[PDB]
Order: structure tokens, then sequence, then C-alpha cells
């Protein structure tokens, strides 16, 4: 899942290269694949990033943490199992219940994190509905993210790039394991397209612009 | 109890 970004970086230059809202007329309905809609998305997040750093949650409940030390605390939708990833990406796996001394700071921030989510922020895509087997799926964790004056851009440990855009509400999930774009709009409605099919018969002149801005973005990660 | 800098968006 490592080498992920290079494939995303090709596809979003395959799409982009087409100029897909120039086409003689677009049918970007065509394009659409529910049976690609993603696992995994980020439906909340808080920058405290001045002390401690980014916490945020998943479409599961599950809440996760980005410390300022590059550190990681996933706390599973259970409110027990943890997951403690190390700065050198080394995953652990404990419980609330029987947990070490040595992460009694970080699950107390965790714990703040994930009430402030839940008391003040909206769930991201609260109306999709999971999949049959989808449950079983390794949980994935935030890697990296940045913000922009635009957006912020976040990147899961699955190959997954998020981007939220602050001025419109609206957001691209980009999966490169599925070469799919998730883009939910201003009415907050959720489309997932296939990234081969938007070259064929194209997009509008919205979506069109920030898949352009998504390339830019991407490039951006794989610099860092 | 110290606001964040930044927070996705708010319940109304």
């Amino acid at each position: 899942v490592d080498c992920h970004l290079s494939d995303m970086l090709q596809q979003l230059h395959s799409v982009n290269a087409s100029k897909p809202s120039e086409r003689g007329l677009v049918r970007q309905e065509e394009a659409e694949d529910p049976a690609c809609i993603p696992i995994f998305w980020v439906s909340k997040w808080v920058d405290y990033s001045d002390k401690y750093g980014l916490g945020y949650q998943l479409c599961d409940n599950s809440v996760g943490v980005l410390f300022n030390d590059s550190t990681r605390l996933i706390l599973y939708n259970d409110g027990d199992s943890l997951q403690y990833i190390e700065r050198d990406g080394t995953e652990s796996y404990l419980t609330v219940s029987s947990h070490p001394n040595s992460l009694m700071k970080k699950i107390t921030l965790l714990k703040y994190f994930r009430n402030y989510m839940s008391e003040h922020l909206l769930k991201a895509g609260a109306n999709i509905t999971p999949r049959e087997g989808d449950e079983l799926a390794r949980l994935p964790y935030l890697r990296t993210w940045f913000r922009t004056r635009s957006a912020i851009i976040l990147h899961l440990s699955n190959g997954s790039v998020q981007i939220n855009f602050f001025q419109d509400h609206t957001k691209l999930i980009l999966c490169p394991l599925m070469a799919a774009v998730t883009y939910i709009d201003e009415k907050r409605d959720f489309r997932t397209y296939r990234l081969s099919l938007l070259e064929e018969y194209g997009c509008c002149k919205e979506l069109a612009s920030r898949l352009r801005y998504a390339r830019t973005m991407v490039d951006k990660l794989l610099s860092s | 109890a110290t606001p964040p800098t930044l927070s996705s968006t708010v319940l109304i």
C-alpha cells in the first residue's frame, strides 16, 4: 500500500490529460460505479497541531490521533481495542482495560479528541450503508496530512487520499487500488466514479477542477 | 476548554 501514491498520480495524469470537461457531450452519469464505493474515509477531524496533533474519526466510528511526535493511537469502534503506531511505522495492538502505563497520557488525549468530535462535529457521509464483509477489513491509520488556504489533505495507510474543500464543503476520496474517485457535492450527494470511465465519458467543470487540484496535492505528498 | 485551530463541519 506504499507505492500507491505514484499509481494515483498516473491515474490523475491520465484523466486530466484527456480534458474531461471539454467533450462534445459530457455523460458523467455513465462513469458512475456503485461497486467502487470506499470502505473507509474520514467522517470528522480536529486540528490541535499547536500542542497535541490531529484527531479524526473514520466512517466506521473508530477514532484516531496523529500526534505531533509523529506517533499514532487508534481506538476501534468497540471503544476498548487500541492500535499504536510508532514513528518507524511499527504497529502494536492493546486494550484500554489492559494498557501499558506508557500510553496513559496518549490514551487520555485520544479520549478528549473522541469526546470533542462526538459533541461538536457532523459525520460526513453518514447515510452510506456498509457491505456484507467490510467489517473484517484492515483498519487504516492517518499516514500524513496538510492544510492549504482551500482544503485539508488526508493520506490514509491503505493508500487512499481524501481532500475536504473548506469553502463549499465538497469532498474527494481517491482510491488507487480501484482507480476510482468518490465525490461528495454541496447537496451532500455521494457518487463514486471509475477514473478510466471519466476519461471515456468526461465530467462537469466542477469535478474536473477538483481533479486538477487533487493532482497538485498528490504531487506534494510524493515530494514530502 | 481551549478551542481547536480548525475542525470539520460543526453540528446544527
